[PDB]
């Protein structure tokens, strides 16, 4: 079985490279962040532009949704995160304390916490209600490229250019596992599988790997794409067939069979590096977005 | 920025 993703919409409006797209948990919305300092909200099914959210003083590298789809958090080169009320567009809180660019962010499932990663080599855990920093983890010895909570929020996984993935106990901030592999290539992305048992990690040697968190073992590797320079988002697709989805520096979206590791589809149409992909929570829909020469977001639909 | 190469 192979998917048949086809282009449905191209969404234009960002005036610089797009950095990150994410579907709302309720499936209604796509949020996008950009080097142009803006967040934009779009209808997930009709592609209709809904609104622009502004206030950061420099570009935004990441954005993430609360579980109830009512809040957004953004990570910016202005060294802050911001918490936004989506319906009003207002900045509820500015999270201050990182000493360099904030690169990555995520809510926990309860959505009382935010985790952030920075070029300052730290991971920070923040209280949503007060905006205070609860914990600073001395997580890595190089920029932190990704941070993600597991399905109940008890664990954080982080990745770094230092070549490590680390698993942290949320409650205590203590490191539970370090993933190392061979020649330590920079790790550009990491995230938990939906069941929380596996971790998907990208390295800047054109490689994706699936790790069993319990065992410390690599189970699958995925290759054929181009990834040497950028921190590109990758995904588990679970609404139909079980795929791995990733952007690529050859301007394509790559889709693999998770079990067999065979490439099952490449989505053509972007005209610059595909820096971000996202998988819709219930429909077989992919959102992709590209860098400077393109600046658009594409929505794609498949029967499986 | 994520939009700049390493």
């Amino acid at each position: 079985v192979k998917p048949n993703y086809a282009l449905k919409f191209t969404l234009a409006g960002h005036t610089k490279a797009v950095s990150s797209v994410k579907f709302s948990p309720n499936g209604e919305w796509l949020a996008s962040s950009s080097a142009d300092k803006l967040i934009k909200i779009w209808g997930a099914y009709d592609g209709k532009f809904e609104k622009t959210i502004s206030g950061h003083k420099l570009g935004i590298s990441d954005v993430a949704w609360s579980s109830d789809s009512n809040l957004l958090v953004s990570a910016s080169d202005d060294k802050t995160l911001k918490i936004w009320d989506v319906s009003s567009g207002k900045c509820l809180k500015t999270l201050k304390g990182h000493s360099n660019y904030v690169f990555c962010c995520n809510f926990n499932p309860q959505s009382n916490l935010i985790v952030s990663g920075s070029f300052d080599e730290s991971v920070r855990i923040w209280d949503v209600k007060t905006g205070k920093c609860l914990k600073t983890l001395p997580a890595h010895s190089d920029p932190v490229s990704a941070v993600h909570f597991n399905r109940d929020g008890s664990l954080i996984v982080s990745s770094s250019y230092d070549g490590l993935c680390r698993i942290w106990d949320t409650a205590s901030g203590q490191c539970l596992k370090t993933l190392i592999d061979d020649d330590n290539p920079p790790v550009s992305f990491v995230k938990f599988s939906p069941n929380g048992k596996y971790i998907l990690a990208a390295t800047l040697d054109n490689t994706l790997k699936l790790w069993d968190y319990s065992k410390g073992k690599c189970l699958k590797t995925y290759t054929g794409h181009k990834n040497e320079k950028y921190c590109i988002f990758a995904n588990f697709s679970v609404t139909g067939g079980k795929w791995i989805v990733s952007g690529s520096e050859d301007n394509l979206v790559y889709i693999w069979n998770l079990q067999t590791k065979e490439i099952v589809q490449k989505l053509q149409g972007h005209t610059d590096v595909v820096i971000s992909t996202a998988c819709h929570p219930t429909e077989n829909i992919i959102a992709s977005a590209a860098l400077e020469n393109d600046k658009t977001i594409k929505l794609w639909k498949s029967d499986c | 920025m994520r939009t700049e190469p390493r």
